[PDB]
RNA sequence: CCGAGCCUGGUGAUAGCUGGUUGUCCAAGAUGAAUCUUAGUUCAACUUUAAAUUUGCCCACAGAACCCAAAUCCCCUU
RNA sequence: GCCUGUUUACCAAAAACAUCACCUCUAGCAUCACCAGUAUUAGAGGCACCGCCU
RNA sequence: UUAAUUUAUUAAUGCAAACACCUGCAUUAAAAAUUUCGGUUGGGGCGACCUCGGAGCAGAACCCAACCUCCGAGCAGUACAUGCUAAGACUUCACCAGUCAAAGCGAACCUUUGAUCCA
């Protein structure tokens, strides 16, 4: 039972996971460009 | 000064790697490989281990 | 140590040894390296690499522990899956 | 009652034999002492009619003190054993 | 019990004669309404960093005083250079101004004639002293 | 060794023996100012916010203003003729929020004392000129020099490479990678005495901020204080360094260019006597004349936000007070006319 | 024979300190680290004994750094 | 150093200790000391006969 | 004694426990009890030092002291394969500890401080 708890929540995160990291990384990338609009000003 | 902080998985694993990051600076979320998924996940900062 | 104990006249082991050193069979013992588990995240994976290994002890120091430890522990163990049986011998030795 | 723990367990001494003490099993720490516990409540029979609490014949749950200064001593109450929980539900029934 | 621990603590952990224990219970009852503890800190900051003596304590009634007070000024007063603690001999460079002139005056002539400051000065004094008491708790 | 003594001395703290050496010379230094300035010393020090020009400047000087601290030096530069530090108003304690990294990833502001501020204000950097910083590596001044333009060029200087390496911590805080990078910056760890053969008539503007006795942290913390007892031999040689260094930062700014010599002490020795003694050596040793240049008007200008003691013959003291817990910091500007 | 009596016992107290340690004869045998440690000890080096088998020392040529001397190390032969 | 006294039996007899006098502190009380007492009392400490000025 | 560790014992209180006396448990004192006095240097002082590293002494493999002559450090920046494994080696004259590393697997395409026990 705990074996197939931890796969099944390791299944669903893995689902989510390829969508978070593209999330997080362009909040990076949206964070760098508003950094150079401040600069730009 | 630096902080070392455990990043845990986002993954679901129990897998959790400590990093050092500068206490004045935001709660780290970062790329790392997790050896049960065998795959780069996200980490969230969980709780600060220690201040050095 | 206790050479002669004052209840049996037997020699004593002592058991600082027995919680720290594994004596393979034949006359070696392994030990841990100091520090194996202190402050990690300050050492290179190299020398966490070299602190996590199972390492054997001098002559003089194995000396000192067979002096410090009774026959009981010399004896020949037949456990179920010792992960040491195979280290229990030595192999193509010479001198 | 106080009641003690050794610090130091003490060696098993066989099945015939008494256990050898020593200096350190003189040691002890207060595991309880029973003065502090709550008070519980003890049970009579009343034999003849007391104020707030029965008449007679019925199984009452008093304070320890009321029961062991006043109610025992003046013969008002008798000890809730089985034989004079017997007696009166005779003479219960005998009415 | 209030009144004994009080009392005991003005003889034992004070070292307050009988007629001085009275004395102080006479002029200032509130001492007895002040908690234990905040009373011997009170005591000892006459005592040991003040260097006031039972005597002058008692003909002051500096116990009737706040010690939120008596710190706010006295500290005022010793970081200004005009009060110095009594050294080890009980002697000084300059004689210390009077615990009446310390104490009992009002704000006004505390700051004209024993700190010859201004009262601006004094009330940053006040907050940032105030703002180290927080900090030390 | 001889163990018994007939009598030892008292065994003052370090903090103590600054005391007494500061009531014994300053009282009679400043008469009537002296208690003043010692409750100013001993209470909490008021500390300047400066904002890193680096960063997002507006949106830290409106987060300030937020805050109600203001910036003294933006109304200053008017009556005196990109800085910006910011200031509560005399009287009030208010603190700084601590600094925490920008959006740019660089901190947003500098928490520093406001007095340490003035001699950058009154060296007088003029656009394209090159500007040396003769030993000053506590940041402080340093980084007020680099937050002040993208086009110039500044070279830091420190004997100590515990404190260039402070500097270099500062600098991967607050400068960005492309001025760090730059030549616009260059850090060295040389001895400053040596520095007129070093590099001579060549920076135009010099700051020179010399090793001090820098009463306010003498008086705070224990470690390394300067008047602990036994290292009484190096505090009485600090005035000769002093002098050195001054002396050298004169040598090496050209001619006609300007130096300001800067201490973090109340010392009229440390103060007057050493811009005295060093403008008769270099002009005997070297045949080199300077010039003391007036900075009343920065007085005047910065009376609002500083505290100056006005007995001061040659340069400018700021004196700390409760209302402004900003000082001590003693700054003159001098110009080499040969 | 009192800065804490005397006697007995624990007690053969403990002593990294001093002193002592008794037949004959032969042989081999001499100047670092840590340590509340430098009046001591443990490890090393040296030393002794016994055993295994196979190179050991000496050693020319070649070889061993820029910055800014005497020599040394290494080893074919012998 | 007030005094007569005491002291290191066995290297010190003293200016040291005590001492009347004085001061300070503590105590409102009985059946084994204090005491068969009771604030002009009792216990403790300091000081030094005494007397004159500040 | 404002050295460390205790409050067993008394005295106070407080809380329970028995309905003045007494038991248990706490707190604060008094009284005491037990125990310790690091090392190297410094005759006319009012301390300095103790670990690690760089340079000279010590010129050319290694190694070499000092109350010797000078200097520096108790980390930061970076990234988050800065992972895992593993031949063979070096080694601060012991050990402890400390270094380097082919091949291989896996992602990708880094430049100093401290043991054990105990938590
Ligand atoms: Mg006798
Ligand atoms: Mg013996
Ligand atoms: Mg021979
Ligand atoms: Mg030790
Ligand atoms: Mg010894
Ligand atoms: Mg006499
Ligand atoms: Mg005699
Ligand atoms: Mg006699
Ligand atoms: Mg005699
Ligand atoms: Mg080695």
């Amino acid at each position: 039972q705990k074996r197939r708890e931890r796969e099944q929540h390791i299944a669903e995160c893995m689902a989510k996971m390829p969508q978070m990291i593209v999330n997080w990384q362009q909040q990076q990338r949206e964070n760098w460009e508003k950094a150079q609009a401040d600069k730009e000003r | 000064k630096n902080i070392l902080v455990r990043m845990v998985s986002e993954a679901g694993t129990g897998f959790c790697f400590n990093t050092k990051r500068n206490r004045l600076r935001e709660k780290l979320t970062l790329l790392h490989y997790d050896p049960v998924v065998k795959q780069r996940v996200l980490f969230v900062e969980k709780k600060k281990i220690r201040s050095l | 140590l206790t050479y002669f104990s004052a209840r049996k006249g037997k020699r004593k082991t002592v058991k600082a040894v027995i919680d720290r050193f594994l004596r393979l069979h034949c006359g070696l013992w392994v030990r841990r390296k100091a520090g194996y588990k202190k402050k990690l995240w300050k050492k290179t994976p190299a020398r966490k690499k070299r602190l996590r290994e199972f390492v054997f002890c001098n002559k003089t120091q194995s000396k000192l522990l067979d002096k410090m430890t009774t026959s009981f522990w010399k004896r020949r163990n037949w456990y179920v899956d010792d992960p040491y049986q195979k280290y229990h011998d030595r192999t193509n030795l010479k001198v | 009652t106080v009641i003690v723990e050794r610090w130091w367990k003490v060696p098993l001494a066989g099945e015939g034999r008494k256990p050898r003490l020593h200096r350190r099993h003189r040691v002890y720490k207060l595991v309880e002492d029973t003065k502090h516990r709550p008070k519980e409540n003890l049970e009579l029979i009343l034999t003849q009619s007391v104020e707030n609490v029965g008449v007679r014949g019925d199984l009452v749950s008093v304070k320890k003190s009321l029961g062991r200064n006043r109610l025992l001593p003046q013969g008002l109450a008798v000890y809730a054993s089985p034989e004079n929980k017997k007696l009166f539900e005779e003479e219960k029934l005998l009415r | 019990q209030d009144i004994n621990d009080t009392v005991r603590l003005l003889k034992e952990k004070c070292l307050f004669t009988v007629q001085q224990v009275t004395k102080i219970l006479h002029s200032c009852p509130s001492v007895l309404r002040e908690d234990l503890g905040q009373l011997e800190y009170k005591f000892q900051y006459a005592y040991f960093r003040m260097g006031i003596k039972h005597p002058d304590i008692v003909k002051s009634e500096y116990l009737q005083y706040s010690l939120t007070k008596i710190k706010q000024r006295h500290i005022y007063l010793e970081r200004l250079g005009r009060y110095q603690t009594p050294d080890k001999k009980g002697q000084t460079q300059i004689p210390n101004p009077l615990l009446k002139d310390i104490l009992r005056v009002s704000e006004a002539e505390f700051l004209a004639r024993t700190a010859c400051t201004s009262v601006e000065e004094f009330q940053v004094f006040k907050k940032l002293l105030a703002r180290e008491e927080e900090e030390s708790e | 060794y001889k163990k018994k003594w007939a009598a030892t001395e008292p065994k003052f703290p370090a903090v103590r023996l600054a005391l007494q050496n500061f009531d014994m010379t300053y009282s009679v230094q400043f008469g009537d100012l002296w208690p003043s300035i010692r409750v100013s010393l001993l209470s909490e020090q008021k500390y300047g916010a400066l904002v890193n020009n680096f960063a997002a400047w507006d949106h830290v000087s409106a987060k300030l203003e937020q805050l109600s601290a203001k910036d003294f030096v933006n109304e200053a530069i008017s009556h005196w003729e990109n800085l910006r530090c910011f200031t509560f108003d005399r009287g009030d304690i208010s603190r700084f929020p601590p600094a925490r990294p920008g959006s740019l990833g660089v901190m947003e502001y500098y928490l520093m004392d406001a007095a340490s501020l003035l001699p950058v204000l009154a060296l007088g950097l003029q656009p394209g000129d090159i500007v040396l910083d003769l030993c000053a590596a506590p940041g402080g001044k340093t980084l007020a020099l680099l937050q002040t333009g993208c086009c110039r060029n500044l070279a830091a200087n420190d004997l100590s490479p515990s404190r260039i390496a402070r500097l270099q911590k500062i600098l991967h805080s607050y400068v960005p990678e492309e001025i760090r990078d730059g030549n616009q910056v260059r850090v060295t760890s040389w001895d400053g005495r040596k520095w007129g053969e070093l590099e001579g008539d060549t920076y135009d503007r010099v700051l020179v901020d010399v090793p001090c006795t820098t009463d306010r942290h003498s008086l705070h913390e224990e470690e390394n204080n300067i008047f602990k007892r036994s290292r009484k031999k190096e505090r009485q040689i600090l005035p000769v360094l002093q002098v050195q260094l001054l002396a050298a930062g004169l040598l090496a700014t050209k001619p006609g260019g300007h130096v300001v010599y800067s201490t973090c002490s109340l010392s009229h020795l440390q103060n007057e006597y050493v811009v005295q003694g060093a403008i008769e050596l270099l002009a005997n040793q070297y045949s080199i004349q300077v010039q003391v240049e007036d900075l009343t008007h920065f007085r005047r200008v910065f009376m609002d936000t500083f505290c100056f003691f006005s007995s001061c013959q040659v340069g400018e003291l700021v004196i700390p007070n409760l209302m402004a817990n900003f000082g001590p910091m003693y700054f003159c500007k001098m110009r080499r006319l040969t």
